[PDB]
């Protein structure tokens, strides 16, 4: 159906996302069990990590477009990522390495993430109709990798240990790099402008220097989440002031605040919803025993099933409003499952978590996938920067919100943890329903301003 | 995923026994291990357990007599039972659940040992 480089990009993206989600799925449990963090420390540390992973994505588009070229930056990102995974594996011998290792994944992801999609859009003549379907298949690539990693990495880490899990993340990046090198012949005339001049060693060295400095800055911020909190607070207040000094822009600002709320909620899947599954859900579905950490795989699962359907089925403000209502219902469903449908022992049916993740995945399909592509219609570089900044702030806020469900290590009774989860998830659901309603109320004004 | 219990047997009232539970491929260290017991004519009931981070839970009638503990190097969980009484007689099972929770009922646990018979005799020496 598609050009030959499409299949290359599809499989490279699949394997890189497999490595990343291999780490994401096990990381909070690794903090608690392997490093002995309390749940509170593990949740805010995960929030800082994810804030860096997501905020740094802006660097890689610039580096790919203007310094080194898209294809060279794919190679460099994949190598830094692989090194970061093998470093995380080595942190089990050398525990003092963990934060440097996570910084290396973050910087690596920052260099890599934007560039495969950019490459993909250059595989098609400019207004080729196959573009939409190819980008839907690209999203599905990401979620197939995510589904495999979130399903299997917890099982692997339990049977064989963490060093093996992280080294297989490493190995996934290595085979992504092998697939890319084997298929390089396919993209020889595809690239950004620096891809076709000789490589500038001055700029390559500047990129390496900046990368290493950022690896160390990330490590520091993740080890001291309070200064990271204040850094993002002053950066947000300040970038907000410089945005409020300099109509279709105000629309992008309200849509950004709504994206912020969405990502606060998305941040709960590896933290508070993960430990909710661990503590208060039956670990058996359809007669099979599973690792409860694997329940995270229900998000890519429902995306893979639902992204065809929803691709084959107002406009932007209403699509955002709908996504927000779906997220609200996901959390209200978790709360209702805990308030009314639990066993005498304090455990709930896994079908309720299946439904929670369905709602959350639908919200994802309506919001995060459809976000910056019609913020790219409302608009540039400053706004893209601020977009990733507020996304990072959302992950930091999400880690802080997760701490309200944190369980002390000595609690062993599910009837003690169930009400903590149900109070926090119920209040999240109600706040998010309120926000969805105010969004609905503002949809006509927003549509008129877009016009 | 398969637990092996050892240590059961026959003892007189006021004596002691020590059960042990070991797992095979999965590392028991990620698991809360609960000890259940089934006496003749009754249901499996929760006796004692340790979660994955040293939290402990006990049935009221064994407090101050039984101690659960964990050797994370040998990957073993132990149940030390002192001041045993005849009504402690039962088949004892270890059960494993991923995480920090020790639910009271058998359905909260997916992995099960085969069970060891513990018999406590009112036997005392002749005066
Ligand atoms: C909700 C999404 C579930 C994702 C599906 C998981 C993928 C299947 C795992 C790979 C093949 C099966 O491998 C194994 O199967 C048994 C029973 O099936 C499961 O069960 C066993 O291992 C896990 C952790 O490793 C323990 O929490 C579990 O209590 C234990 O009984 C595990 O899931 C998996 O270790
Ligand atoms: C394709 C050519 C790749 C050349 C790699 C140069 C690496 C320079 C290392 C400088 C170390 C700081
Ligand atoms: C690859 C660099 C490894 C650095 C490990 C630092 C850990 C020191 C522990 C005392
Ligand atoms: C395709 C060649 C990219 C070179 C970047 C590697 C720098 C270590
Ligand atoms: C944008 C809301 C920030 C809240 C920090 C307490």
């Amino acid at each position: 159906q598609q050009p030959r480089p499409f299949f290359m990009i599809f499989f490279v993206e699949l394997w890189e996302r497999f490595g990343y989600y291999g780490v994401q799925g096990v990381l909070a449990v690794f903090f608690v069990k392997q490093l002995g963090f309390s749940q509170e420390q593990a949740f805010v540390t995960f929030g800082a990590f994810a804030a860096l992973v997501y905020g740094l994505i802006s660097i890689g588009g610039y580096v790919g477009d203007h310094l080194l070229g898209t294809k060279r930056t794919i190679v460099l990102g994949a190598l830094v990522l692989a090194i970061g995974y093998f470093m995380t594996g080595m942190s089990l011998l050398k525990p003092d390495l963990i934060f440097i290792a996570l910084g290396t994944i973050a910087v690596g992801n920052g260099l890599f993430k934007a560039n495969p999609a950019s490459l993909l859009s250059k595989c098609y003549p400019p207004k080729d109709p196959r573009l939409d379907g190819a980008f839907t298949l690209f999203y599905m690539s990401i979620n197939i990798g995510s589904l495999i990693a979130l399903s299997l990495a917890p099982v692997i880490a339990d049977r064989f240990g963490y060093s093996v899990t992280y080294n297989l993340c490493g190995a996934g990046l290595i085979i992504a790099l092998l697939v890319y090198i084997a298929c390089r012949g396919m993209v020889k005339d595809i690239g950004s402008e620096p891809d076709f001049r000789p490589m500038s060693f001055s700029k390559l060295l500047y990129v390496l220097l900046g990368s290493v400095v950022m690896i160390f800055v990330c490590a520091w911020l993740m080890h001291n989440v309070e200064v990271a909190n204040l850094v993002l607070i002053v950066l947000s207040i300040v970038v907000t002031i410089i945005f409020f000094r300099q109509n279709k822009m105000f629309v992008a600002f309200v849509l950004m605040l709504e994206a912020v709320v969405f990502y606060i909620l998305y941040a709960q899947m590896p933290t508070s919803l993960n430990f909710f599954a661990i503590n208060n859900v039956h670990h058996e579905i359809l007669g099979f025993s599973i690792n409860p950490v694997s329940f995270q795989a229900l998000n890519p699962f429902w995306v893979v099933l639902a992204s065809p359907i929803l691709a084959g089925i107002l406009s932007m403000p209403m699509k955002f409003t709908l996504g927000m209502f779906m997220c609200s219902l996901g959390f209200l469903t978790a709360a209702a499952a805990g308030m009314w449908f639990a066993d005498a022992q304090g455990l709930t049916s896994p079908w309720f978590i299946v439904l929670v993740y369905l709602f959350q995945s639908l919200g994802e399909l309506f919001i995060s996938a459809l976000g910056l592509a019609m913020i790219a219609a409302l608009v540039m570089g400053f706004i893209l920067g601020m977009w990733f900044l507020t996304q990072a702030a959302a992950f930091l806020l999400g880690g802080y919100v997760a701490t309200f469900t944190a369980v002390p290590d000595n609690i062993t009774d599910p009837l003690e943890t169930l009400p903590v989860y149900t109070n926090v998830f119920g209040k999240i659901g109600l706040v998010t329903l309120g926000v969805a309603v105010v969004m609905l109320l503002m949809v006509p004004w927003l549509k008129r301003m877009i016009a | 995923v398969q637990l092996v219990e050892s240590g059961g047997g026959l003892v007189q009232a006021g004596g002691s026994l020590r059960l042990s539970c070991a797992a095979s491929g999965p590392t028991l260290s990620n698991y809360a291990v609960g000890w259940f017991r089934q006496a003749p004519g009754k249901e499996r009931e929760f006796v004692a357990g340790i979660n994955w981070s040293s939290g402990l839970r006990y049935k009221d009638v064994v407090k101050g007599r039984f101690t659960v503990s964990r050797d994370n190097v040998k990957d073993t969980v132990y149940l030390q039972m002192n001041s045993l009484k005849p009504e402690d007689t039962a088949v004892y099972y270890c059960a494993a659940r991923f995480g920090g929770m020790l639910p009271l009922q058998p359905s909260g646990y997916a992995n099960w040992g085969q069970g060891t018979q513990v018999t406590v005799s009112s036997h005392h020496h002749h005066h």
